[PDB]
This record gives structure tokens, C-alpha cells and sequence, in this order.
């Protein structure tokens, strides 16, 4: 599954609903902290619509538990990410992922 | 007499070159692993793009049916508003 | 002589090792250049994927508004058939 | 200043894609000198896109729309109908005229 731990608190009351666009900044890491991707490095907030399966299951479940303004660590097991195959050159097979995600706004 | 000295010098020059050969080989072998992993990364991003495009197509197919149904339903509403 | 054999053997070992060093050096340089170029194609495909995901999101937003309009048109049609 | 279509092999001359139809195709993408940058044939996997939905570069939208089912054609596409001044670093250089060897396999 996915574990959600708070880095910095949000407003604690504005949670995203299905069909809403989540605007976030994220850093993606392997379990040893090695970065593989970051929207912050691009200075370009990432956007996705909740409930449309545009992103991995760990995000679908994890981000929906976050409130606007919250920064959180999502620890995602491989069955909720990229499983037994992974993505050669990027994500190894059976990798647990750690995402540092900030929910900036909803639109 | 002096030929014993130069043979030892060339032995030491050979050891130095042997060391350099190893430094370049190892540098090359490390770069070769980075390249193979970076090439793998390209293939994986390509396949991610192929998936995202299949997703766009699936959305547009669904958009096509919704545009048709909306057009017909709008037409029926105009027909009813006359009569 | 005694040393002429070892001098010839040291000359041959040195030139062969030097040639091998030169090949590894060239390979390391060419792999470094190829790596830099493949890294650029990785960045470009990332940006293609970013665009395709923005396209998916845009389709999903448009589907949501098209569906909503279809619903409003249906309610309006239903109300005309009553009132 | 657009796209040019040269027939390599003829199609049925009768089944032309309409906007809203999915085109199933094989393509090989080449730079102007003949250097291959991409191929659906090397993947053993036909490429699919819906015509009239802004899914592909303008040179494709205009070129593929002129093809009938079964046709194989060379599409020569100017930079303004492809990737322009910027290109795609490491794949497509600045101001690249592109040549696509495209075959229309079917419509769905
Ligand atoms: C492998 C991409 C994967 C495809 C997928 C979609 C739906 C369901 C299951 C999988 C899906 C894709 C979504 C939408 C496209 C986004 C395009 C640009 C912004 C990403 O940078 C892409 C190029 C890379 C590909 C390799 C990935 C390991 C990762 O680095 O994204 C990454 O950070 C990740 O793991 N990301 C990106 C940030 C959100 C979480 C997660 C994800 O869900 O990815
Ligand atoms: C930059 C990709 C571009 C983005 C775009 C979308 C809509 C409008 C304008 C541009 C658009 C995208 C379409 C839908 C995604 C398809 C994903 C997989 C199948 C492609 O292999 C992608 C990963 C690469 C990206 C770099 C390109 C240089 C090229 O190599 O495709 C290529 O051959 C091309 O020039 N292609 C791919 C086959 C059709 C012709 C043309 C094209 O229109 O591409
Ligand atoms: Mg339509």
C-alpha cells in the first residue's frame, strides 16, 4: 500500500474530491533517498485529476488524504507503484518509492 | 655496462603505462554502464509516452461519442421548444 | 647478446600497452559524448511525456464539462416534456 | 512550406479517413539525410491516432488525411509543420525537415 506521513501541516479541511485537479510539487526517490525525478528541478508544478487513474495507485490514495498546503512523505510499496517490472534505467523491479509531495492548490 | 640501467628504466615506463591503461579502461567501463542505463531510460520514457498517447486516444474516442450525444440531445430540445 | 632480447621484449610490450591505452582513452571519450547526447534525448522525451499528460488532463476536464452540459440539456428537455 | 505526399505503394483509392476515425499505421521517421530517429516497425507495434483531434504534428494531420487504406507514402514535412526552430534536443535538430515513410493499415 501507501503510508502518508506529514512533513508540514496543511489547512486540515480542504481535501481533494474526484474530478478535481490537484496541483503539486514533488520529488521522487528510491528507498535510499536517491532522487529519480523532481518537478521542483523544472520549476513546473505537476497537475493531475483525482479519480481518473492518470497516476499510480499510491498517489491516487495518498494525495486524496492530503489537505491544501500540506507537504507529505508518501512511502509506496511496489504493488501500488511499478511492481515486478519497474522501468529499466529509472525504477528497479520490486522497488519501494518515496515521494515528497506538496499539495499547492486545487482547481 | 650502461645497458642494465636503461632496461630497468623501460620496465618502470611499462609499469606507468600499464597503470594508465587500467585507469582509462575503468573510466570507459563505468561510462559504458551509465550509457546502457541512460539508453534503458530512453526506452522506458518512450513506452511511457506510448501509454500516454493511448490514453489520449481513449479519451478522444469517448469525447467523440459525448459530442454526438450532446448534439442530438440539443437538437431534440430545439424541436421540443418549437412544438 | 643477453640484453638485446629483453630490450626487444620491452619495446614490444610497451608499444602494445600504449596502443591499448590509446584505444581505451578514445572509447572513454566517445562514450562520454554519446552519454551527453542520450541524456539530452532523455530530457526531450520527459518533456514530450509532460505534454502528453497535460493533454490527458485537458481531455478529462473537457469530458467533465461536456458531461455536465449533456446533463443540463437532458434536465431542460425533461422539463419541456412536463411543463 | 507544408507537407508533400509521394505514393510508394497504392491503397484501395476509396477508403479515406474522416475526422473522428482512428488511423492505424506503421511509420519510419527520418531526418532529411535519411537518418532514422523512430520506427513503429522496429517495435512490431502499429501506431494509433484519431484524425481531427490535434493529436499529431500538422504535416501528419494533412498528409495522412490524403491517404486511402492500404496506401504507403513518403511524407516530406517542413519545420513549420513539424518541430520548428526548437526541435527536440538529441532527437530532432533545429529547423529539421522530416521524412516519414507511412502506411495506412486500417481505420477503426
Ligand atoms: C511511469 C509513469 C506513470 C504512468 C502511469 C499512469 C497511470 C497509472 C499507472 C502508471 C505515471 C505518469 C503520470 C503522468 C505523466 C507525467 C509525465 C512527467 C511529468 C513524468 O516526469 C514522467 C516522464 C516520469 C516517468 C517515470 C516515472 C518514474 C516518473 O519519473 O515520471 C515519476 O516521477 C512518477 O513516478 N510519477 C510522476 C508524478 C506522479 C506520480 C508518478 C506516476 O504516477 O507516473
Ligand atoms: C513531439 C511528439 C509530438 C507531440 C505533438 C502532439 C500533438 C501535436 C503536435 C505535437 C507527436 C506525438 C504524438 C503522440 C505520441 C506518440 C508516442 C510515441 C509513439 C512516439 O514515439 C514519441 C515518444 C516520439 C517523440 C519524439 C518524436 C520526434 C517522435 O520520435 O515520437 C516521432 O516519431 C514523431 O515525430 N511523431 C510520432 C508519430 C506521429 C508523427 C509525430 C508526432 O506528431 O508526434
Ligand atoms: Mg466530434
Amino acid at each position: 500500500g501507501v503510508q502518508v506521513e506529514t512533513i508540514s501541516p496543511g489547512d486540515g479541511r480542504t481535501f481533494p474530491k474526484r474530478g478535481q485537479t490537484c496541483v503539486v510539487h514533488y520529488t521522487g526517490m528510491l528507498e535510499d533517498g536517491k532522487k529519480f525525478d523532481s518537478s521542483r528541478d523544472r520549476n513546473k508544478p505537476f497537475k493531475f485529476m483525482l479519480g481518473k487513474q492518470e497516476v499510480i495507485r499510491g498517489w491516487e490514495e495518498g494525495v486524496a488524504q492530503m489537505s491544501v498546503g500540506q507537504r507529505a512523505k508518501l512511502t509506496i510499496s511496489p504493488d501500488y507503484a511499478y511492481g515486478a517490472t519497474g522501468h529499466p534505467g529509472i525504477i528497479p523491479p520490486h522497488a519501494t518509492l518515496v515521494f515528497d509531495v506538496e499539495l499547492l492548490k486545487l482547481e | 655496462p650502461r645497458l642494465q640501467r636503461e632496461l630497468e628504466r623501460l620496465q618502470a615506463a611499462l609499469r606507468q603505462t600499464e597503470a594508465r591503461e587500467i585507469e582509462w579502461r575503468e573510466k570507459a567501463q563505468d561510462l559504458a554502464l551509465s550509457l546502457a542505463q541512460t539508453k534503458a531510460s530512453v526506452s522506458s520514457l518512450q513506452e511511457v509516452a506510448m501509454f500516454l498517447q493511448a490514453s489520449v486516444l481513449e479519451r478522444d474516442s469517448e469525447q467523440q461519442r459525448l459530442q454526438d450525444e450532446l448534439e442530438l440531445t440539443r437538437r431534440a430540445l430545439e424541436k421540443e421548444r418549437l412544438h
